[PDB]
RNA sequence: AAACUGCGAAUGGCUCAUUAAAUCAGUUAUGGUUCCUUUGGUCGCUCGUACUUGGAUAACUGUGGUAAUUCUAGAGCUAAUACAUGCCGACGGGCGCUGACCCCCUUCGCGGGGGGGAUGCGUGCAUUUAUCAGUGGUGACUCUAGAUAACCUCGGGCCGAUCGCACGCCGGCGGCGACGACCCAUUCGAACGUCUGCCCUAUCAACUUUCGAUGGUAGUCGCCGUGCCUACCAUGGUGACCACGGGUGACGGGGAAUCAGGGUUCGAUUCCGGAGAGGGAGCCUGAGAAACGGCUACCACAUCCAAGGAAGGCAGCAGGCGCGCAAAUU
């Protein structure tokens, strides 16, 4: 699955933008490609459109379904799976425990 | 006279005038109660306000205006708007260097309710301060004293 | 607390209006 | 933006007043809530102090009151027929305060018939369908029929309201500001007010 | 200015605080509370300037954060807490209680009261209104609301609040012949018997007060606080009993005190 | 530590450009509004998983892009007083509307009633609208409280799924706090009004009224009063008692210099009030800003660049240049 990327100038790919090049959007809280520095702040920022073309410095891909052969260091590796559930309900749902 | 000279219906908002009428509810008279209030400070409600039929929401006696603040007096100089008159307050301003006075005046656009008929130029009016009624009106005519020369 | 305050004020109010009615009746008589 | 200040206004002498400060936030105005008739659409507005105003954009239902009978019902708003401020508001069909509307008389007629034994209207002069004679005649006892008959004597309707009920729609005046509170509430026109607004509507055609 | 102000300048502070003009630029801006800004005494002023228990505002902060000061029976840790007329300040560590009562010069006095007098206070009822199923409510000069007051208590009266419970115990009507303090204006701090009340509808009523020494004065009805029934106060009065001496009599008393002392 | 969350950042400080009934001062009003916070009151008043519900996302691990910024993009987790849901009780009931039914009197001579009574609907407080009657209050309410008929916002209102300390039974009960939420109380205010007062100028005598100028009616908008803005209507409103226009090296006042009694001149300047943040304009957040040590654009100026792009606002404290007769330590 194509999960975005950065064009030749490093500007991020934004999902809703249905163009090829870069656009200037007034991003605010709840947007990607923008972290607000104070409450209510919005900024005009350059974002690369979501359509993939031949002018990206890097493109991000998420393997959704694994093929027949393992990649030497991408799919045959082990997982530490740090951290576990902290909320009590999440714990009892993970282990299928009785309510009491 | 017809009190319905406007594009909308004119009524006293606090009076219900279409309570149900039946044979017992009507015996030769329709009846129409009149909302009026006694404003304070010793001012007496004019008879025409109580027994009149005009609709004026800026009238101190039958409208929706509260008389609070300054109670001033003036001389009527112009009666040429609708329900509004121009009075003139004349005073003396003291100049201290000369230890003397100079005549000054201020015009005041004040609301005149239809309860005050036969108001003339030169009449003295006691007006009371209320909330802003228009761009320039902040006083309502509470009392009318006729100019000397009534016979 | 609401119940107690309501009951106590009802008692006090009843006594107040009884005294008021007595003063009114005695003013009327004289 | 939209300013409700006074210093842009000329002086009462006719003099021109110069601006001594830029527009303040508390002096603002907002675009009108041109409340059309349609499926309910209301937008909440954050106003000064953090409070909410309910900017209704479309309404088709209001809590209208039959004053003489003291019968308030929720009722569909069919049309707007008269507007005292501007005639264009009727043309664009905008709900505002004190605009004359045609509302649906059904709930009022249902209560009207539940308080039975009035002069005949459309009860048996325009529709004779079943499934409503068990709320008009029923099988009543002595006490219940006596109470309904005691209602009967003081149970009458002005002829104007009578033909309005016959036509299925009632004339009403909106007594609330839909662009502020989000409700198109009001009262059914009766008495001399109904005659006044009927004459005004007639004189517009 | 946008929004509320949070600073008070030293010279713009209330004069009766008796602050210098050289110990800083700012005066302690009293917190919002039961008493007005210009009619209160901040806890820092009382602990530092009046009682000398602290030499800095930091020491006042230490004293208040050790939870040693009670105001009307409740611990206050706010050093700018507005304490005002008729309030009770209890310091149980040193075992003392003070009442905030005006001097004849119009300044809050250091008026020590007995621990049994510190169990109550007097409040002038500012308004009475019925709300929410007909329950009467009363609002006093401490901005404290009391439900179910006596139906005889009216505006301008005085009520004796028990600080432990918050309930009304007794009340004094606003009537002639009753003792009263003046809590504002030129005659602030004076005590005397109400002799007359001139009603001015649409404006301020004027109340005439006669001193215990035959002196008379007048104030606005909002500046009168009924202290006691008749000519007997319900609280202990300060050193001067509300008698404002002229400058000549004060000079004579000072000279006599100098002669007696040295 | 970091980070999410809460709060503050709307105060302070600087400056005097604008500004001539504007600001400002004294006086008065809000019965024409809003009000974070503090303080006090209200907070089982609602008859219809709860021995605790759901989904994420930071911090962290890991992979990165850009010459460049307090730029940020994918991926793997995991919290809440963030976000979002949502009950048990007191809940026995009690009331108001509705009316399948049961014993009798006018000597039970249709007729006229005297009562009991089944099942159903609605119910705190906010809110919106119509009607009714006349706890407490004011000089005065269309106030407050009460009664009735209904309504109750997708962007939806409150009625607590929160936290600490001290604690003891077959399990039950419970102290003292922290925090949070409607609402009522003018605590701090703010806003908008009343009355009176301001320098020079007539080589400025008529101004306003088109596109609101004065008022009336209905509304819109607004936190609210209001030509505030619309529609219709009327023809008004100000002026030799100086309107209107122009000038000001004009922020206003407290106040300062000088002065026999009068007065003259000054007040950028530490206190109060107003305004502004290069000039205009428009907004977000928020109780509070038309905020500039916030954002968005334009105009002027201007910084870095790998030319793709990025970033800016000292009338804050120092400091520099310029300007000047004229003013200090990075």
């Amino acid at each position: 699955r194509i999960s975005g990327g950065n064009d030749k100038q490093g500007f991020p790919m934004k999902q809703g933008v249905l163009t090829h090049g870069r656009v200037r959007l007034l991003l605010s809280k709840g947007h990607s490609c923008y972290r607000p520095r104070r409450t209510g702040e919005r900024k005009r920022k350059s974002v690369r459109g979501c359509i993939v073309d031949a002018n990206l410095s890097v493109l991000n891909l998420v393997i959704v379904k694994k093929g027949e052969k393992d990649i030497p260091g991408l799919t045959d590796t082990t997982v530490p799976r740090r951290l576990g559930p902290k909320r009590a309900s999440r714990i009892r749902k993970l282990f299928n425990l009785s309510k009491e | 006279a017809d009190i319905q000279t406007e594009r909308a219906y004119q009524k006293q908002p606090t009076i219900f005038q279409n309570k149900k009428r039946v044979l017992l509810g009507e015996t030769g008279k329709e009846k129409l109660p009149r909302y009026y209030k006694n404003i304070g400070l010793g001012f007496k409600t004019p008879k025409e306000a109580i027994e009149g039929t005009y609709i004026d929401k800026k009238c101190p006696f039958t409208g929706n205006v509260s008389i609070r603040g300054r109670i001033l007096s003036g001389v009527v100089t112009k009666m040429k708007m609708q329900r509004t008159i121009v009075i003139r307050r004349d005073y003396l301003h003291y100049i201290r260097k000369y230890n003397r006075f100079e005549k000054r005046h201020k015009n005041m656009s004040v609301h005149l309710s239809p309860c005050f008929r036969d108001v003339q130029i030169g009449d003295i009016v006691t007006v009371g301060e209320c909330r802003p009624l228009s761009k320039t009106v902040r006083f309502n005519v509470l009392k009318v004293t006729k100019a000397a020369g009534t016979k | 607390k609401n119940k107690e305050e309501a009951a106590e004020y009802a008692k006090l109010l009843a006594k107040r209006m009884k005294e008021a009615r007595e003063k009114r009746q005695e003013q009327i008589a004289k | 933006g939209i300013s409700r200040d006074n210093w842009h206004k000329r002086r009462k002498t006719g003099g021109k007043r110069k601006p001594y400060h830029k527009k303040r936030k508390y002096e603002l105005g907002r675009p009108a809530a041109n409340t059309k008739i349609g499926p309910r659409r209301i937008h909440t507005v954050r106003v000064r102090g953090g409070n909410k105003k309910y900017r209704a954009l479309r309404l088709d239902v209001g809590n209208f009151s039959w004053g003489s009978e003291c019968c308030t019902r929720k009722t569909r708003i069919i049309d707007v027929v008269y507007n005292a401020s501007n005639n264009e508001l009727v043309r664009t069909k905008t709900l505002v305060k004190n605009c004359i509307v045609l509302i649906d008389s059904t709930p009022y007629r249902q209560w009207y018939e539940s308080h039975y034994a009035l002069p005949l209207g459309r009860k048996k002069g325009a529709k004779l369908t079943p499934e409503e004679e068990e709320i008009l005649n029923k099988k009543r006892s002595k006490k219940i029929q006596k109470k309904y008959d005691e209602r009967k004597k003081n149970a009458k309707i002005s002829s104007l309201l009578e033909e309005q009920f016959q036509q299925g729609k009632l004339l009403a005046c909106i007594a609330s500001r839909p662009g502020q509170c989000g409700r198109a509430d009001g009262y059914v026109l009766e008495g001399k007010e109904l005659e006044f607004y009927l004459r005004k509507i007639k004189a517009r055609k | 200015a946008r929004g509320p102000k949070k600073h008070l300048k030293r010279v713009a502070a209330p004069k009766h605080w008796m602050l210098d003009k050289l110990t800083g630029v700012f005066a302690p801006r009293p917190s919002t509370g039961p008493h007005k800004l210009r009619e209160c005494l901040p806890l820092i002023i009382f602990l530092r300037n009046r009682l000398k228990y602290a030499l800095t505002g930091d020491e006042v902060k230490k004293i208040c954060m050790q939870r040693f000061i009670k105001i009307d029976g409740k611990v206050r840790t706010d050093i700018t807490y507005p304490a005002g007329f008729m309030d009770v300040i209890s310091i149980d560590k040193t075992g003392e209680n003070f009442r905030l009562i005006y001097d004849t010069k119009g300044r809050f006095a250091v008026h020590r009261i007995t621990p049994e007098e510190a169990k109550y206070k007097l409040c002038k009822v500012r308004k009475i209104f019925v709300g929410t199923k007909g329950i009467p409510h009363l609002v006093t000069h401490d901005a404290r609301t009391i439900r179910y007051p006596d139906p005889l208590i009216k505006v301008n009266d005085t009520i004796q609040i028990d600080l432990e419970t918050g309930k009304i115990t007794d009340f004094i009507k606003f009537d002639t012949g009753n003792l009263c303090m003046v809590t504002g204006g030129a005659n602030l701090g004076r005590i005397g018997v109400i002799t007359n009340r001139e009603r001015h509808p649409g404006s301020f009523d004027v109340v005439h007060v006669k001193d215990a020494n035959g002196n008379s004065f007048a104030t606005r009805l909002s500046n009168i606080f009924v202290i006691g029934k008749g000519n007997k106060p319900w609280i202990s009065l300060p050193r001067g009993k509300g008698i404002r001496l002229t400058i000549a009599e004060e000079r004579d008393k000072r000279l006599a005190a100098k002669q007696s002392s040295g």
